[PDB]
């Protein structure tokens, strides 16, 4: 029935009068930052990252005179968590790309929508990482932190929202020992573009073609050493959202609150993580808290967040707008 | 003519009732559009001739779709006459400027069913289409 | 959009019933084939509206001729509905490739007939088409 | 202008997962023009010398 | 979660019997002990649920034979109830320390029969276990 699809004889779709469309305007590409923020370890374990983390205290007692009491043992479990790997082959038959000598004009036009869909993947997973169901992906954000029941339940802040339409915001501290990514031995981090060359390729039958190929590795995990340094703050519903922080939920104690909940900001670096539509609410109520207070004429834009606490306030757009509210 | 082998559809289809045909092309967008392109039309070949009981035409038409089920036309031809239709003759349609996901080429065949014919349907870049014109034409 | 004056037909032409367009392009040779300039298509134009007692439907089409006498199709669009036929809706079909002296637009109207509407038909190269594309979609 | 990303795979060792392509659509927008000439009797414009003065 | 497509068996397998895995695994020696690296274990995987009549439970439990043959078990998990097998369950059962040519993974499955769910079993190094733990819990 529906024929596709490795590179249909669309490099048409792509010119002028003449060569491969140079000034495309890259629409899908968004600027989600943690990839740039985010920092990069090599994992320790043989393909997983082992971290030993204390699980309970001695007490001490006290004595009653005269009776010598019983020895204490620190009680410590130990965590490893894995790695995966993100990479794809991209090929199209020599003889549409050489035609009008456009085969390296392609080559290129096609490279720069791969690293931008390989950035947009890996962000969109680092935040929604199912080990447990994809099986082949990392485990990212959620469901880490899903239930109110688990152990880290606390570090996430319900919102109140309910229904579909609610997002939530993050909170971390990357760091050696809080929360980073890991790569492999010896794979480096991140996104490896080799160009394969021009190799022979199959058609379906058997019957012979012949392509270019480009490679793009790239393999990250994910160590979240331990949930206290991060904060999840859940259900912001965000049709409900009011630049007058009155209906719906506000932002600026939701997000403050979020900073109360780390143990010292010591290391490595905070950094919140909202979606570009909280963002701009959020811009909108930090001047309108202000505004009842001491601004300026001049400064009635409001200064864009840069620094919500002294911790970077970073947009992230691959991070769903439309999340199922935690229950 | 050079041709995509996915942009093939309807390889030699015996069309004889008014039907759809075979291969329906995937674009892989909301909106292809590849009208805009300025470049991509749909050709129908025929062979070896649209035999039929006559008198018959074969309306060829462009069809858009959402999803790969309901199709609506986008773009036809109109009335192409038997005879009209021998092997060796392209109906080509330019492509329609507004695609969307999924488009297939139907062959709107008016009465009576065509008995012999073919239709080869492709997207290409583009038609060989070279009529002979007149040259004096007093000379001679 | 540039528009040669000469090309221009049916320049606001109230379509009521189902009807040809005002004017007719003569071009100055038996064979035009205009579609061939890959470049030249014929556009309409609304304005103000597809006001009709309704549903109803306007089928543009590009007709030739041998000599200015007796029109056929050489293309189509198909039932172009009502409400889709706002002032502001150019419904574009490519050049037929295969033209013939002395084009015209018929105007198709599907029952029941218009109570309101004019049309602009001309050949442009080419048109101003910029669709809104996605953006994320994820966000937002 | 770009309509769609490669979404890429992860991939289980020993395995090629298949390759992505990067769909693109594009827009034209037009021109129009506008002018005008602007007419005067010569010997209008000449007298009471104000030629370039009125032009 | 690294996955070796080679060291994978039962790639998405419809548990419905007690029956076996469907590839066997094959090691280049008689004893490859490969629980011995000590790095390698079975996991096996749960989708979409243990839809059952009910009460049943799933042991998967890993088997050894010299040949490609007969099996037996070396590893085994006891009988892990329904409803604990949610989508996205890891059961892991280690790597036993004495392997021997041809390793296969079955499923003891106690009445009544598994209506829906499948396993997917597959020997990595290694798993991807990062609970949270708790931290007062006085606050909290």
């Amino acid at each position: 029935s529906t024929t596709n699809p490795t590179l249909a004889d669309v490099a048409a779709r792509m010119t002028p009068d003449g060569k491969i469309d140079p000034q495309i305007v890259e629409m899908l590409n968004e600027t989600n930052e943690i990839l740039d923020d985010m920092t990069v370890i090599e994992a320790n374990g043989f393909t997983e990252h082992k971290t030993t983390v204390r699980s309970g205290l001695p007490t001490g007692t006290w004595r009653k005179l005269n009776y010598g009491v019983q020895p204490e043992k620190s009680r410590t479990v130990q965590v490893k968590d894995s790695m995966g790997m993100l990479e794809t082959y991209a090929e199209v038959d020599k003889a549409l790309a050489d035609l009008n000598g456009n085969s390296a004009a392609w080559r290129l036009s096609e490279d720069r929508a791969f690293i931008e869909g390989m950035n947009q993947t890996q962000a969109t997973t680092l935040f929604y990482g199912d080990s447990s169901i994809d099986a082949e992906k990392f485990m990212g954000l959620t469901p880490r932190f899903n239930s109110l029941s688990a152990e880290n339940g606390q570090n996430i802040i319900d919102a109140g929202g309910t229904g579909s339409d609610n997002a939530s915001i993050w909170l971390t501290v990357w760091g050696p020992n809080t929360l980073h990514t890991i790569y492999p031995k010896g794979s480096q981090a991140g996104l490896q573009s080799r160009d394969l060359g021009e190799d022979t390729l199959i058609d379906a039958a058997g019957g012979r073609y012949q392509g270019y190929r480009t490679h793009y590795k790239w393999d990250i995990g994910l160590t979240l050493r331990d949930w206290r340094y991060v904060v999840r703050i859940a259900n912001v519903d965000v049709s409900e959202l009011t630049k007058n922080a009155s209906a719906g939920a506000d932002l600026i104690d939701l997000m403050t609150q979020a900073v109360e909940l780390i143990p010292n900001v010591g290391m490595g670096r905070p950094a919140f993580y909202m979606p570009r539509k909280i963002r701009s609410f959020l811009r909108r109520q930090i001047t309108n808290k202000v505004a009842a207070s001491t601004l300026t004429m001049e400064e009635i834009a409001g200064k864009k967040v840069v620094a919500f606490d002294g911790i970077p306030c970073r947009r992230t757009d691959a991070l769903l707008l439309t999340e199922a509210r935690v229950v | 003519m050079i041709i995509d082998k996915l942009l093939q559809v309807s390889d030699g289809q015996a069309v004889t009732a008014s039907a759809a045909s075979t291969d329906v092309i995937d674009f892989g967008q909301a909106n292809p559009n590849t009208g805009m392109d300025d470049r991509s039309k749909m050709v129908i070949t025929v062979d070896e001739s649209a035999d039929a009981a006559g008198a018959a035409t074969v309306t060829f038409s462009v069809q858009d779709s959402a999803d790969n089920a309901t199709f609506a036309d986008v773009a036809a031809t109109g009335a192409i006459g038997k005879a009209n239709l021998a092997a060796g003759k392209q109906v080509v349609i330019p492509m329609p400027t507004k695609l969307r996901r999924y488009c297939r080429v139907y062959y709107t065949v008016a009465t009576g069913p065509l008995t012999a014919g073919k239709f080869s349907a492709q997207v290409v870049t583009g038609i060989q289409q070279n009529v002979a014109y007149p040259d004096s034409p007093r000379i001679a």
